[PDB]
C-alpha cells in the first residue's frame, strides 16, 4: 500500500530525515482535493446495485455464449451468475477505495497484483470484465472533476486487463 | 505503509465493505481540519532538536543511574545513541501525524524494538520516560497560541499523545 | 538430495554395511519398474496446471471462508501466492516421484514450512486439504488406463500417495 | 550427495520449474543401466573378506616397514593392522556404494572429501591406500562393464591420492 | 576497544591463522614499554584532584561568561560548576587509561565516539575542554618520556576538539 | 577486543575509578613475566599440528563411539572439522595467552557455540574431552624446563589452564 502522503513519508525515511518543504507541500495538496474523491466515492458506493447488477447484465449481452456454455468459467448457472456479479462489485468497489485513497493503492494491492494468474487458472476472460467496467463508466453519472476521478481508475483497470 | 484514509480502506476491504458515510464524515473533518495538522507537523519538526534536548536533559536529572559511569547512556557513544533514539522516535512521531495512521511507526520503529533493547540492555522505562519528556514539549509547541490563526487543534493533540503514548508502551 | 539408491546407501554407511542382497533385490524391482515411474513423472507434470487449479477449485469450495472477504486466499495477490503454493507443492512431489526418494521435497519445500505459515497466518489444514484434493487427481490421471501398454502401477501409487501426505503432515 | 538423478531434479529447481524432456531421458538412462552396478556391487560385497585381507597383505609386501617400525601410524601391532584393514574395507565399502548409486557421489561425501587432511594429520601414507586399490583391482574377477564400473571407482579414489 | 596487541590478534584471526613471528615482536615491543605508561598514570592519578580543580579554574578564568551568564550550558550555579569538573575528571581519567592501555583505544571508545554530538546537543564548547587539558599538559609534573605520552593522549583530545 | 591492561581499564571506567595501585602492581607483574608469555605462546604455537594430533588420537581412544561408522567423526569430512574446531579452540587459546584476557576466545570462538554444536549434533562433552587433552600437552610443552633459561612459570600455566577449562565449559 502506498499513496502521495505514504510516499512522501517514504522518501523522508529513506533519508533518515524529517519531512522537507517539499513534502508539506504534498500534504497541502492532498487535503486541498481529497473531498473531491470521497464525495465521489460515496455517490458510486450508494448506486452500486443498480451499477453491477447493469454491467453483469452488460457483458452477458456482449458475450452470449456466457450464460449458455456448460464450464465452471462460465455464468450459466445461479453459481457462475453469482461469481460474476460478486467479481463485478469487487472491481467497483476497489474503484470507491481508490477514490477515498487518492490513489491507485488499493486496487493494487487487492486486486491488481495477480490478476493475470487467476484469470489464467480460471479461464475467465479479461475482455468480459473490460466490458464491466465501461458500463460503469458510461452510467456512473458523475459530472466533470469526479467523473475524471472515477474514469481514472474504471481505465487504469481496463489498462490492468488489455 | 498507511495514511488515515488507507487505513479507513484497509479494514473494509477486509469486510467486504464500502466505507460507510458516518467514515466518509469523519475521513471528511480530518480533510478541514488539514491546515492545523501541516501546522503540528511543522512546528515539531522545526524544533525537533530541542526537543529532543530538553527531554534529554530531563530524562537524566530524573533517572540520574543512566549518566553515572556504568550507566546505560554513560560514554560519549552510548549518550550519542541515546539521543539518537530520542530523534528517531520522535522522527516517526511527526511521520504519524503527518499520514494520520501510527502503522509507518508501528512497522518501521516499534515492531522488534522492545527485544533490540532486551538485547542491548537499553532500559525501555527510561525510554519510555524520554518519549513522554517529548510528548509534553511536542504538545506545548504544537498547541502554542502565539503566530497562527486562532482555532481548536484539540483532536490533533489527543491524536498526537496517542502517537507518543503508542511508541513509549512498545519499547517496555 | 537423496535417490532411492543413495537412500539405502547412506542408511547402509551409518552402520558401517554393505548393502544387503534383499535391499539389492528391492532395488531391481525399483529399477524394472522404471518405465512406470517415468510414466507417473510425465503424466503428472503434463497435467500439472489442471491438476492445480481442479484441487483449488475444490478447496474453495469445501472452505468458502479462505474466498470470503477478509480469508487468506482473498485478494488476488493472496490467490496467486496460495495457487503458487500449490504448484510449488506438486512440483517437489514430482520431484520425489522421479527420483524415488522424498528428502528433496523435506530439505527443499517442507522443512520449515509449518513455522512459515505460522508467521504468516496460512491455515495449514486448509493447504492439506488442497494437498490431499491434488493427491486424488494426480493419482486417478497417473492410474489412468487409457493410452499406455496395460500392466500393474501399485506400488508407484502408493510411494506417490506417500509423498502427498507427506507434504500435508508437514504443513500443519 | 548427488547423482545424475539428483542433479536433473536441482536443475529443474534452480529455474523453479518441473522437469524437461531432457530431465526424464536421464532417468530413462540411468534405470536402462541402473542393474549393472547393482550386480557389481553385490560381487564384490560377497567377496569383501577375501578383497579386503588380500589387499592388506599386498601393502604390507610392498611397504614392509609398515608392520616391523614402532609408531601409531603403522601396522606393526595388532591395532594397527587392524585399523589398516578397516580403512581398506571403507574403500571396497564406498566402491560398491557408488556402483548402487551410479556415481562417485558416496565416496565423494564420506571419504575424499577430508582424506588428505587425515592422512597428513594421522602420517599415513596415500601410496599404501593406492596398492590396496589395485590389489583389488587385480583381484576381484569381474568382467567387461562390471569390471570397467568397479575399476572406474577404484582408479578415481587411486587418483584423489595421487 | 583495539591496541597494537589486540590488533596483532585480530590481523591473525582474520587470516585463520596462529601469530606469526611479526605479532610476536609486537608483544616483546609492548612488555618492553609497559611499565612507562603503567607509572605515568599512577603519576596522574595520584594527583588527580589537584589538576581537575586547577583545570577547572583555568577554564573559568579564560572564558568568564561560563561562571556568570545563566543557562544550563554554563558553571554559574553550583550544579554547573559540578557538571564542568566532572567533565574534566572524565579526559584525565582517560588519559590515565590510554598510558596503562598503550594507546588511544579507551578514549576513543569511552569519550571521543559521539563527543561533537553530545558538544552540539547540550551547546558545550570544545574550546573550554582544550583549555582544562592544556592546563593538565602544562601542571602534571612528569619528565621527559612519561611527559611525552601523557601529552601524546592530552593533544589526541584537543585535536578532536578542534 | 581486551587485552589484560584493557580489561583492568574497562572495568575500572564501569565504576568511575582510577585504576589501583594494586591494580597497577598487578599489571606490573604480568609485564615483568612478559618473555615468559611469549615463550607460551610461540611452544604452542610451534607445536600446534601435534598438540591437536595427539589429543584427537587419544580422544578417539577413549571414545570410540565417534569413530564407530554413524558416530559423529565417522567420515573423512567430519574427522576433518573434528580436527579443525580442535585447532581452532587451541588457535583462540594462543590468542588468549598471547594478550592475558580470554574475551578474544569468548567473543569469537566460544559465545554461541554451545547451541552452533546442538544444531549440528556435535556432542560437546567429546569436544570438551578433547579441549582438556590439549590443554595437558600444551602444558606439558609450554612448562618443559629443557632449552629455555630456568625460572618459575606456574602463573602462566595457572592462566593458560583457565582459557583450556573456559573452552571446555563453554561447548557443553
Ligand atoms: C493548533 C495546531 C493551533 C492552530 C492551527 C490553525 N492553523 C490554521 C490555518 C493555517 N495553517 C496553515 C499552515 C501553514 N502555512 C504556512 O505558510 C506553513 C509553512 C509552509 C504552514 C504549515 C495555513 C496555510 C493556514 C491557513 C491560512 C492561515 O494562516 O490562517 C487555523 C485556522 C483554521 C484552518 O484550519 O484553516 C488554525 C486554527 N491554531 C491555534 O490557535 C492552535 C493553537
Ligand atoms: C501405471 C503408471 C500405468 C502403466 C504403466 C506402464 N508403462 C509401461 C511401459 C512404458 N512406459 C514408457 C514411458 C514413456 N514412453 C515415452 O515415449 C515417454 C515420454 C518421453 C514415456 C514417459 C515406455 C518407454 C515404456 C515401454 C514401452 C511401452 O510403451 O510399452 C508399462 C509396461 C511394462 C513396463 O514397465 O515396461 C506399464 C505397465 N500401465 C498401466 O496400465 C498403469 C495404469
Ligand atoms: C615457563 C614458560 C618456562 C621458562 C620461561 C623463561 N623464559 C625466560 C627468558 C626469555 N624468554 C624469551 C623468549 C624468546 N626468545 C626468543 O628468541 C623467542 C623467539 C622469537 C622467544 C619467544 C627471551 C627473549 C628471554 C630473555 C632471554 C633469555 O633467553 O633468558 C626466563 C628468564 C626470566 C625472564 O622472564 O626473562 C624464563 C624463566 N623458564 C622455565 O624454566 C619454565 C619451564
Ligand atoms: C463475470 C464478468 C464472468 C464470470 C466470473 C466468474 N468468476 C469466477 C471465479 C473467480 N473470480 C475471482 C476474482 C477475484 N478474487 C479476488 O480476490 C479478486 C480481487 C478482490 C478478484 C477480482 C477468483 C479468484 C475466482 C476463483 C476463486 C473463487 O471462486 O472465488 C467464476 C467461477 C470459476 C470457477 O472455476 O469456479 C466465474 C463464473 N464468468 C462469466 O462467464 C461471467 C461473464
Ligand atoms: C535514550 C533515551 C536511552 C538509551 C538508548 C540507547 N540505544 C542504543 C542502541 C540502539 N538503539 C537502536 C534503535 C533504533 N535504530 C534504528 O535504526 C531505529 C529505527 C528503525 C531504532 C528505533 C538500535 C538498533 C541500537 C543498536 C545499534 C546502535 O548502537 O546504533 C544504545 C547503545 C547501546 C550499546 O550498549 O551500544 C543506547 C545507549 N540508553 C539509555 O540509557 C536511555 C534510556
Ligand atoms: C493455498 C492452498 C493456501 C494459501 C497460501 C498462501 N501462501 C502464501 C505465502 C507464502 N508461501 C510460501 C511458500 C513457499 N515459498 C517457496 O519458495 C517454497 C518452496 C521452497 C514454499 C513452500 C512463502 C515463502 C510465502 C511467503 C512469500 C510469498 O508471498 O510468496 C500466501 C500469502 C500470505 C500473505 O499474507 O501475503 C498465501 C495466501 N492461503 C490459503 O488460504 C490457502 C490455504
Ligand atoms: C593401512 C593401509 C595402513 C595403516 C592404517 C592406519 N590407519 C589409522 C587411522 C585412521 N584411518 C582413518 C581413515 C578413515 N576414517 C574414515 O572415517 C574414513 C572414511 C570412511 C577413512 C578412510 C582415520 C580417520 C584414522 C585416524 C582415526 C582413527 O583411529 O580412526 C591408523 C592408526 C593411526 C593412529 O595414529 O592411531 C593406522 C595404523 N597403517 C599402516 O601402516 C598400514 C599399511
Ligand atoms: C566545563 C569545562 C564546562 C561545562 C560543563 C557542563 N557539562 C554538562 C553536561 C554534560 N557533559 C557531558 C560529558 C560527558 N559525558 C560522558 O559520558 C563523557 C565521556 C565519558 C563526557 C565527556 C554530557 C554527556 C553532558 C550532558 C548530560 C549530563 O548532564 O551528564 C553541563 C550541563 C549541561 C546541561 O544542559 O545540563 C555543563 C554545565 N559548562 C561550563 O560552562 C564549563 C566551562
Ligand atoms: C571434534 C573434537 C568433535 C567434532 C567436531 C565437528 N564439528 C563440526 C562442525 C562445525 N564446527 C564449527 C565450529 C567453528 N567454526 C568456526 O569458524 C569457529 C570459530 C569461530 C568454530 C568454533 C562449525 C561452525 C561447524 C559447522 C560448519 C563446518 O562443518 O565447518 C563437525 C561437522 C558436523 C557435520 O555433521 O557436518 C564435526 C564432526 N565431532 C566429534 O565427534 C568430536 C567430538
Amino acid at each position: 500500500m502506498k499513496t502521495p502522503m505514504t510516499e512522501a513519508v517514504a522518501a523522508a525515511d529513506s533519508q533518515g530525515r524529517f519531512l522537507s518543504s517539499s513534502e508539506l507541500q504534498v500534504a497541502f495538496g492532498r487535503f486541498r482535493q481529497a473531498q473531491a474523491g470521497l464525495s465521489a466515492a460515496q455517490a458510486l458506493s450508494e448506486n452500486a446495485d443498480s451499477l453491477v447488477d447493469g454491467a453483469a447484465q452488460a457483458v452477458y449481452q456482449k458475450f452470449p455464449y456466457t450464460t449458455q456454455m456448460q464450464g465452471d468459467n462460465y455464468a450459466s448457472t445461479p453459481e457462475g451468475k453469482a461469481k460474476c456479479a460478486r467479481d463485478i462489485g469487487y472491481y467497483l468497489r476497489m474503484v470507491t477505495y481508490c477514490l477515498i485513497a487518492g490513489g491507485t493503492g488499493p486496487m493494487d494491492d487487492y486486486l491488481i497484483a495477480g490478476i493475470a494468474e487467476i484469470n489464467s487458472t480460471f479461464e475467465l476472460s479479461p475482455s468480459w470484465y473490460v466490458e464491466a467496467l465501461k458500463y460503469i463508466k458510461a452510467n456512473h453519472g458523475l459530472s466533470g472533476d469526479a467523473a475524471v476521478e472515477a474514469n481514472s481508475y474504471l481505465d487504469y483497470a481496463v489498462n490492468a486487463l488489455s | 505503509m498507511f495514511d488515515a484514509f488507507t487505513k479507513v480502506v484497509s479494514q473494509a476491504d477486509a469486510r467486504g465493505a464500502y466505507v460507510t458515510n458516518d467514515q466518509i464524515g469523519a475521513l471528511n473533518q480530518l480533510v478541514s481540519d488539514g491546515n492545523k495538522r501541516i501546522d503540528v507537523v511543522n512546528r515539531i519538526t522545526s524544533n525537533a532538536s530541542t526537543i529532543v534536548a530538553d527531554a534529554a536533559r530531563s530524562l537524566f536529572a530524573d533517572q540520574p543511574q543512566l549518566i553515572a559511569p556504568g550507566g546505560n547512556a554513560y560514554t560519549s557513544r552510548r549518550m550519542a545513541a541515546c539521543l539518537r533514539d530520542m530523534e528517531i522516535i520522535l522522527r516517526y512521531v511527526t511521520y504519524a501525524i503527518f499520514t494520520g495512521d501510527g502503522s509507518v511507526m508501528d512497522d518501521r520503529c516499534l515492531n522488534g524494538l522492545r527485544e533490540t533493547y532486551v538485547a542491548l540492555g537499553v532500559p525501555g522505562a527510561s525510554v519510555a520516560q524520554g518519549v513522554s519528556k517529548m510528548k509534553q514539549a511536542a504538545i506545548a509547541i504544537a498547541n502554542d497560541r502565539g503566530g497562527i490563526t486562532q482555532g481548536d487543534c484539540s483532536s490533533l493533540m489527543s491524536e498526537l499523545s496517542g502517537y507518543f503514548d503508542r511508541a513509549a508502551a512498545a519499547v517496555g
